[PDB]
C-alpha cells in the first residue's frame, strides 16, 4: 502493498488521463474557424492522393478474395438443408452490415492510418511543425484539419466500393466455377432486406469508425517524441489503439436498431 | 504609409513611400504610366524592399518597345547597394 | 539601443532547470554570438525569445510589452518578423522548391502572379540557388537545405534573423560559403545576427560580441578580441581544445582498489 | 502536382458511384387505398407480408389486429389503386409459397375504400392435417 | 480550456453516453396435460392463430405425474367461456409448437385440453 | 506508346523482380547453420518478450469481441427456421475454420510484424547491423533466426488462445444473454467433426501465415533506407504486403481438402 | 611495410560513379587521413576494406590475399583485426554498458567470469568511463558515445582502427579529448589509425600523410605539410575555406533574364 | 442469344417467378422474360423466350406447370404433341391447399 | 438434487446419442450419462439419470423411445403404470426403423 | 552481385507456381451415349453409379436438333469395361432429397463410342398424383 | 527485465494447452478384427462409416473392396475385440440414421473370427424400385 | 602457449603471454605463488591487454600472508600499458 504499490494511480493513472483529453483540446481547437471554400480547394484534393488513391491498391485485389473464400464456404454445410438457391441469404447479408466497415475500416489502419501518423511525426523530426506556426498561423488549422476533413469522408466512399466487389467477386465462384444458377442468384437478393434499416445503418456506423480512426492517428503523429525512436514508437501505437476502436465499437452497433 | 505618384511630364516622381503595403493601383496602371518617358527622378521615398525592386525592371520590357531610352538619376543608395546582391546583369540599373 | 532585454529565467522542464540567472542583450548593427558546449540551453533561447514555449517566472521584453502573454491576434503579427530558419531545413518535401521559397509572403501581402515570379526569382540568386526552382527538394546536398532556408527568411521585412546552427557538420567548401553571407546582409539590410555556431576559429573574425558560458550559468559577455587573454580556468577549455581543466574528463569509481578483482 | 491528383479523385468518384448502383439496382430491386378482412386462423402472419392476385406481388399488409368483443383476427391490407376491378366475391386465401416459404395472401378472382371482404379462406394447421389421415 | 484538469471531466461523459445505448436491448391461468411433447419456455399462446401472449414456466405434479403448464392472456380480453379447450398446434411445418385456445360458445383452470400426438404410435395404429 | 512507354518492364519489371531475389538469399543464408541449443537458450526467452507476450494485449479484449459480434447476428434470420438448438454450428463451426487464424493473422501483421520491421530498420539508421558483421558474427544467424524462428512458434500459439476465448465469448450472447439453450450450444458442436479436417486444417494455415508474414516484415527491414523517411516508409508496407499474404492466400486453400 | 593497399577500385553504382582510377597506401607507424567534400566516397571506401559490400573491378590486399573474393570463414577471422567503431554510436541499447564493451571478447576469445571483469572495467580508463559502467546506456552526451565504441574498438588484437567520422560535429570541450585519443592508441601500441575527419585545424596537427581528393579523382597524396603551398586552384579551396573557386556557386539552369519578366 | 417470343395464357401461374427456365424433355431452352395479368379477367400471360435451334414447334403442343423446388420454385415444360403466335392448349398449375379438397371429399 | 442411477436393456435403441433428455410426459425430468452394451447378449444397455423431485415411479413403467422431432434424432419416454438406488426397469419397448416397417407394409 | 540475386529470384517464382499450376483436380476413359425422354434435375458433372459405388461422371448433355430428345453423356472410368450390350439405364435420386445420379442396372461389349438402346426416364410428381387420384 | 517476463511467458504456454484439452476431452472424439461383407446395393456410405448393433455404433470402416467380374461391393468392416461372439445366422443390412441423416452399417443379431465372408445379407432398398414396385 | 616454472621463490613465465593461455593457469594460480619474492620473465614476446590481467591478479592473494612481491625484468611496454589504464601504485612497482 500500500506504501509503494500504488503506482497504477499515482502515476500511471494520470499518463493514461492525460493521452485521452489531449487529441480532444486539438481536434476542438481545429473545429471553430470557418474553412475558405476559395482557398482549400487545392488544398483538399492533395489530402486525398495519399489518403484515397493510395490506400486503392488493397482493395481491387483483395476485395475479391473476401467474397470468393465465403462462396467456397457457402457449399459445405448449406448442401445438407438444400438451400443452393438462397446463396443470396449469406453473400449480400453478410458482406454490408457485419463485415463491410469492418475489415475496410482495419484495413484503412494499414494504408492511410499510419501513414498520417508517419506525416506528422516526420515534420516535427525535420521542424516543419514549429516553424509554420512562427510565420502565419499555428498548424493546427493548417495542416491538421485538412488531414481531418479528407479523414472523415473516407470510409463512406470505400465502403460502398467494398461491397460491389465482393458481390461481383461472389458471383464469379457461384454462378461461374459452381455452376449451380444463373438467374436465381440476383433475384434472391431482392426478395431479402432493403432500404429500412440496414443501408441507413451503413452510412452511419462508417462514418462513426471514421472519425475515431483519424483521432489517433492525428494524435500519436502530433504527440510525440521529435527523435528516431518517437517516430517507430507512433507507428506501432496507432495500430492497436485503432484496432480496439473498430472491434471493440462494432459490439455497441450491433446492439442498435438490430432487435 | 501610402503610394503615390506624380508624371510632371517626363519625370514619374513617386511621392509616395515605396513598400509591400499596397501594390494594387500601380500594377495594372503601368501600360499608361510609362509610354515615352525618359527620365526617371525620385526624391521623397523613404526605403526600398525585395518587393519594390520587381518594379523598377518591369518598366522596361514596355519601355524600349515604343523607341525611347530611359534613364535614372536621383534614386537613394540602396538600390546600388542591393545591385549585387541580386547579380542584376543588365538592362535593370544604370549603375551611377 | 537593444533588441530584445531577456533576464534571469529557468525553465525547468520537470526535474532539472537549463539555465541559472542569465542575462543577455543583442546590439543593433552587431552580431551576437551564443556558443556554449552540449548539456546547457544553446537552441531552446532562441525559442523563448520567439515565445512558442510557456517559459517561467522571468521579465523578457521586445521593446515595449510582454512577449509570450500579450494577446493572440496581436501576438502574430509582431512574431512574423522573426522569420528564423532551422538546422535541418525548414523545406517542405511534399511541395515544389518554388513553393517552398514561395509560402511565407504568397498570404501575407497582396501580389500579383506575375508580380509574385519577378520577387521570389529574385533572391535566389542571392544564395546561390537560381536553378533550384523547378525540381524536387526530395534531393540536396550537405549545404543546400540551409541556403534555401535563407532565401524564404528574407521573404519578409525582419529586423534579426536567428541562424539556427548554420554549418554544425559541413565540408570547407560550404562552411567558408555561409561566413561571408552573415557580413553582407548586416552591411546592407543593416540588421541583427544571431549565431549559435560551437566553433570559435572562423566565428569571432566576423562576430563582435561572443557569450561563452557554463554550468548553466553566465560567466564571459565581453567582445570578440577581449575575451582570448583572461585569468580564469572555465573559458580556456571552449578556445581551444585541451585534455584537462574545468571537464571532469574521467567520471571516477568509487575506490579503485578492490573492484575489477572478483 | 494540384493537377495530376485532380484526375486521380476524378475516377475515383465516379468508381463509387458505379459501384453504389450495382447493389440497389442490379442485385436487388428496383427502388426510387386500403381494404378491410377478417380471419380465423392466420398462421405465422407478420408485418409487411406481400398480398398476391394471381401471382404476382401487388402491395403489402398495414397490421394485424385483434377485436376485443368477437376475438377474430381482422387483417388490414392495402393493395395499388389500378387494381380496384377485383370483384367482391373473392375468398382471401392465406397459402405458402411452395411447402417451406413465408405465409402470404393468395386472392384468387370470382373494390372500395374500407370494403370488409367477408367470404375469407383460414390458414391451414398440421395438428388435425395429420388427424384427418388417420381419422 | 486548462491542460489536464479541464480534459477529464469530458471523457466519462462520453463514456456514459454509449452505456446507456446498450443497456435496454396480464392474468395468468392454469392448464393441465398428459403429453406436452416438445413445448419449452417463452411459448406463445393463441386464441385461434394470432399471438396473445407467451407462458412462464412448466411445473408437474408430485402425486400424479402428469405435464400442468401456465399461460399468460393479456387484460384486453377477458371473456373466455369454461368450455374453452386447448390444443397443441404447430407452426408451419418444421416451426416449433404453440398453444391455440379454441373458444366456444385470474387462477381459473381449464378442464377441457388436448395433448400433443407424437408420429411414432401414429403410424404403428394405421396398421395395426 | 512504344519507345520511352516501356518503363514498366525495363525499370519498374525489374525493381520488384530484384527484392524478390534478395529475400530468398536472406532465407537460405540463415537457414543452412546448425543452432546452439546452449547458446540460444536465453536467446529466444528474450525474442519472445516483444513477439509473444507483447501482442497478447488485443487478444484478451478483442477475442471476446469476435464472439459476441457473430452471437447476435445468429438470432436475426435464425428464427424464421428455429434453429436455435445449432448455435454451436453457427459459432464453434465458423470460428476455428476460416475466422480464427484469418483475424490473428492480420492483428499480427500490426503489432508485431509492424514492430519487428521498425527494429531493424533503427538498428540500420543507427548502424548496428554491420557493427556485429565487422568482429566475426553474420547478423543473419544473431539478429534474423531467433525473429524467425519465434514468429512460427508464436502464430500457432497465439491461434489456439484466439478461438477458446471466442467460443466462450459466443457463450456469452449465447446461453448468457440470449438464454436460448443451457447444454444444447454445448452438444451442437459435439456432432461435428474433431480431429479429421477441422482442427488439422487450423494447424496447417496457421503455420504457413507464420512463414509468410514473418518473412516481409523481416525483408523490410533488412531492405530497408537507414534514414527517418525510410524507416516510416518500411512500416507501412509491412501491413499492405502481409494483407495480400492472408487474404491472397486464403483462396487456394479453401479449394485443398474442402470439398 | 604497408598494410592495405588500394588499385584502382571504382565501386560504380547503377547510374554514377564514386571513384575513377585512386591509388591509396597506408604505412606503419603513421596516420593516415582521408579528407574530402561531399561528391566522393567517405564512408564507403573504408567498407570495401572489411568486405561487408562486393566492389568493382580492382584489386584490395591487407597484405595477403585479396579481401572481398575470398571464403566466408576465412574473411572473419582477418576482419576480426579491424575492430572498427561508427559515427551515430555502435551500442546495443537492449542491454548494459557493462555488456556493450564486453561483447566482442566475450564471444571471441575465452575468459572466466573473475577473469573477464579484470579486462573490460581497466579498458574504459583510457576514455574516461570506468565509473560509467553500472548505467543504462540510452541516455549519453555529445561525445560520450564515440568514447564507448572506441574501449571496446580495442578489446581484440588492433591492426587497423578505422575512425568512422569522429568529432564532425561536437563542442570543444571533446574537440581536444578524441583527437588526444588518436595519438595514444596510435603511439602506445605502435599500430595504424585511419581518420576520415574532414575538418581542416583538427586533423591535420596530428596527421602525416593526407589525402585531398575532388571531382570524384586523387590529387593530392603528399604529406600533412607539403599540400599547403602549391600553385593550382584545386586544394586550396578545401584548404582554405571561401566562396568562390572550382565550385560554380550559381546552380545555372537559364541566363537571367527569360525568368522573372512576366 | 437471337430469340422469337410467344405467349400463352393460363388461370393460375401457381409459384413461377421471374427468369423461370423453360425445357423440353428436361434440358433447359430458355428463361421466362416477363409475368403479365389481363387488365378485365386477371388471367397470368406469360410470354417465352425460345433459341433459334429448335424451330419445328407444332400449334398442337400443351404447357403445363412442373415442380423443381420445395421453396416455390416452378418451371415450364414444352409437350410436343412464328413470331408473335399464342400457344392455346395450355393446363394450369395445381395448388396443395387446392388438391386435398378432392381426395377428402 | 444428487441424481440416482437406473438401468435398462433393449434390444434396438435407434439413433440414440449422449446426453440425451429424458421424459415423463413431454417435459424433460433429466439426462442420459452413457449407452453401454453386455457381452454375452448384445443387447444396448442404457443408464437413465432422474431427479430426486420424484421418487414414487414403479417398476412397471414402460419405456419407449420416441423421435425428438419428426426427422431428427430420439429420447425416452417414461411412461409411468400403476425404483430406487441402482434398479432395472423391466417393462421395456425397443424403437422403430423405416425399413423394417415397410416391410410388413408390403408382404 | 548483380545477377546472382536475378537468377535465383526465377527458381524461386517458378517454383511457386509449380504448386499452383496442378491445382483443380480434386484419365483414358472412354464415352458412352445415352438417348431418354425426360431427364429431370441433373446437372453438369453427376457421378454415374453401378450398384451405389462411384464409377464416373457426366461432361454434359446436349441436345438433338432433329427428334428434340435429350442426349446424354455419360462416362466410365478406367475399370468396368466387361459389360454386356443387355444393360439398362434408369435415373434415380440419391436418399430421400438429395441430388440425381445415374444408375446402370447390370443385364457384346459397349466401346468406346457404343449407345445402349434399353433406357429408361424419370417419374415427374406430377404424373403420379394424376394417375393415383384418377 | 529478464524474471518479468518468464513468468508471463510460462503462464502463456499453459493457456495454450488447456484451450487444447478443451477441443479434445470436451468433442467428439479423441484392437479390432475386421471381417469381409459383400453387397449389392451402398447407397451413400463413405470412409470412416459407423458400424452400429443395436443402434449403438460398435465399429467402423476401413476401405472399400470393388468386384471386377460380378460389380459387387464389399464393405470391410472393422469390429472391435470386446465382442468375438458374432454367430452364423446373424445378417447384416445398411440403415439410415432418421430420415434425412446419414447412412449407417446396422447388423440384425460357427463363431465368427478373423478373415471370413458374410454371406446372408440384405442391405437396403432404392427409392425408385419402391414407387416402381408400388404403382406396378 | 604458456609455461610456468618457479625456480625457487621467483615464478618464471616462459611461455608466449597470449590470450588463449589463460585457460591452463587459472585453476593452479592459487597454488602458484608461494613466497615468490621477485617476479622475474625475460622469455616473452608480446603482451596483451587479455593477458596483463594475470599480473594484477596475483598480488591481492600474495600479499595476505605477509610479504611483499616485487617486479623487475620487464619491459617498457608494460609501463606505458600502466598509465593507459593508470594502474594504481599500490599493486605495481611503478619503475
Ligand atoms: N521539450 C523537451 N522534451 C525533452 N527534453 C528537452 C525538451 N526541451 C529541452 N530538453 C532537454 O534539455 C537539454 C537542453 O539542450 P539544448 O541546448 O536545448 O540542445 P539543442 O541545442 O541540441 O536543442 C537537451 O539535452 C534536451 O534533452
Ligand atoms: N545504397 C545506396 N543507396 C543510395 N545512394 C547511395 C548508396 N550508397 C552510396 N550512395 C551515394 O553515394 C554517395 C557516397 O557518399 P558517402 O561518402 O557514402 O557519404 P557518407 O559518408 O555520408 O555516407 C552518397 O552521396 C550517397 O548518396
Ligand atoms: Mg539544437
Ligand atoms: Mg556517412
Amino acid at each position: 502493498m500500500l506504501l509503494n504499490a500504488l503506482a497504477s494511480l499515482g502515476h500511471k493513472g494520470i499518463k493514461t488521463l492525460r493521452t485521452f483529453g489531449r487529441a480532444g483540446l486539438m481536434l476542438f481547437n481545429a473545429l471553430v474557424g470557418k474553412p475558405e471554400f476559395r482557398k482549400h480547394a487545392p488544398l483538399l484534393v492533395r489530402q486525398l492522393y495519399n489518403v484515397g488513391v493510395l490506400s486503392m491498391l488493397i482493395i481491387v485485389v483483395s476485395g475479391v478474395f473476401i467474397g470468393m473464400v465465403l462462396g467456397l464456404q457457402g457449399y459445405l454445410v448449406l448442401t445438407t438443408y438444400s438451400a443452393e438457391t438462397s446463396l443470396g441469404m449469406l453473400v449480400a447479408l453478410s458482406l454490408l452490415r457485419e463485415l463491410g466497415p469492418v475489415v475496410a475500416a482495419l484495413l484503412f489502419a494499414g494504408r492511410a492510418g499510419s501513414a498520417l501518423t508517419a506525416e506528422i511525426g516526420l515534420m516535427r523530426a525535420t521542424e516543419q511543425l514549429s516553424s509554420m506556426e512562427m510565420m502565419a498561423v499555428d498548424p493546427l488549422r493548417r495542416v491538421i484539419s485538412p488531414r481531418f476533413w479528407a479523414g472523415v469522408i473516407s470510409l463512406p466512399l470505400l465502403t460502398v466500393i467494398f461491397v460491389a466487389v465482393g458481390i461481383w467477386g461472389g458471383s464469379l465462384v457461384g454462378v461461374s466455377w459452381k455452376g449451380i444458377d444463373s438467374g436465381f442468384f440476383w433475384s434472391a437478393m431482392q426478395n431479402a432486406v432493403d432500404w429500412r434499416m440496414d443501408l441507413v445503418n451503413c452510412l452511419i456506423k462508417s462514418v462513426v469508425f471514421a472519425i475515431t480512426v483519424t483521432w489517433i492517428s492525428l494524435f500519436n503523429g502530433y504527440d510525440a517524441i521529435p527523435t528516431s525512436a518517437g517516430i517507430s514508437r507512433a507507428t506501432t501505437r496507432t495500430v492497436v489503439h485503432s484496432s480496439l476502436a473498430v472491434l471493440g465499437l462494432d459490439f455497441v452497433l450491433t446492439a442498435l436498431m438490430f432487435g | 504609409e501610402s503610394l503615390s505618384w506624380m508624371q510632371t511630364g517626363d519625370t514619374l516622381a513617386l511621392s509616395g513611400e515605396l513598400d509591400q503595403d499596397v501594390l494594387l493601383p500601380l500594377w495594372e496602371m503601368r501600360e499608361e504610366a510609362v509610354k515615352g518617358i525618359t527620365c526617371i527622378d525620385l526624391s521623397r521615398v523613404s526605403r526600398v524592399d525585395t518587393g519594390g525592386l520587381a518594379l523598377l525592371l518591369h518598366l522596361i520590357d514596355l519601355a524600349k518597345k515604343q523607341g525611347n531610352n530611359v534613364t535614372l538619376q536621383g534614386v537613394n543608395d540602396k538600390v546600388y547597394t542591393l545591385a549585387k546582391l541580386y547579380n542584376l546583369p543588365a538592362d535593370v540599373l544604370p549603375r551611377h | 539601443a537593444n533588441l530584445v532585454d531577456m533576464r534571469d529565467v529557468s525553465f525547468t522542464r520537470g526535474n532539472r532547470c537549463i539555465f541559472d540567472n542569465i542575462s543577455l542583450t543583442v546590439p543593433r548593427g552587431k552580431i551576437t554570438a551564443i556558443m556554449g558546449p552540449s548539456g546547457i540551453g544553446k537552441t531552446t533561447l532562441l525559442r523563448l525569445i520567439g515565445g512558442q514555449i510557456a517559459p517561467d517566472h522571468g521579465e523578457i521584453l521586445f521593446d515595449g510589452e510582454n512577449i509570450p502573454a500579450m494577446s493572440r491576434s496581436r501576438l502574430y503579427t509582431v512574431r512574423k518578423r522573426m522569420s528564423m530558419l532551422f538546422q535541418s531545413g525548414a523545406l517542405f518535401t511534399d511541395m515544389n522548391v518554388f513553393d517552398n521559397v514561395a509560402y511565407p509572403l504568397r498570404e501575407h501581402t497582396q501580389l500579383p502572379a506575375p508580380l509574385l515570379h519577378s520577387t521570389v526569382m529574385m533572391k535566389l540568386e542571392a544564395v546561390g540557388l537560381r536553378g533550384a526552382a523547378k525540381l524536387m527538394p526530395s534531393e540536396l546536398s550537405g549545404g543546400m537545405a540551409r541556403r534555401a532556408a535563407l532565401a524564404r527568411a528574407i521573404a519578409l521585412e525582419p529586423d534579426l534573423i536567428m541562424f539556427d546552427e548554420p554549418f554544425v557538420g559541413q565540408d570547407p567548401i560550404t562552411m567558408g560559403v555561409l561566413v561571408k553571407l552573415i557580413s553582407e546582409l548586416n552591411s546592407a539590410l543593416g540588421v541583427t545576427c544571431v549565431v549559435v555556431s560551437h566553433d570559435v576559429p572562423e566565428v569571432l573574425s566576423i562576430a563582435d560580441h561572443a557569450w561563452i558560458l557554463a554550468d548553466k550559468k553566465i560567466v564571459a559577455h565581453g567582445s570578440a578580441q577581449a575575451l582570448q587573454a583572461n585569468p580564469d580556468p572555465r573559458v580556456r577549455q571552449f578556445l581551444d581544445g585541451i585534455a584537462d581543466g574545468p571537464v571532469p574528463f574521467r567520471y571516477p569509481a568509487g575506490d579503485y582498489h578492490a573492484d575489477l578483482l572478483p | 502536382q494540384t493537377k495530376k491528383n485532380e484526375i486521380w479523385v476524378g475516377i475515383f468518384l465516379l468508381a463509387a458511384l458505379l459501384a453504389a448502383l450495382f447493389v440497389c439496382l442490379k442485385a436487388a430491386n428496383v427502388t426510387s387505398y386500403t381494404l378491410y378482412a377478417t380471419f380465423d386462423n392466420i398462421g405465422g402472419l407478420k408485418a409487411r407480408s406481400p398480398v398476391s392476385i394471381g401471382g404476382v406481388v401487388v402491395g403489402r399488409v398495414a397490421d394485424i389486429t385483434l377485436d376485443p368483443k368477437t376475438y377474430l383476427p381482422r387483417v388490414t391490407l392495402e393493395i395499388e389503386q389500378r387494381y380496384n376491378h377485383i370483384p367482391d366475391t373473392s375468398s382471401l386465401s392465406i397459402r405458402t409459397s411452395g411447402l417451406l416459404g413465408e405465409q402470404y395472401l393468395a386472392l384468387n378472382v370470382g373494390l372500395k375504400d374500407g370494403d370488409t371482404i367477408q367470404d375469407t379462406k383460414s390458414a391451414m394447421v398440421l395438428e388435425d392435417l395429420i388427424g384427418q389421415f388417420l381419422y
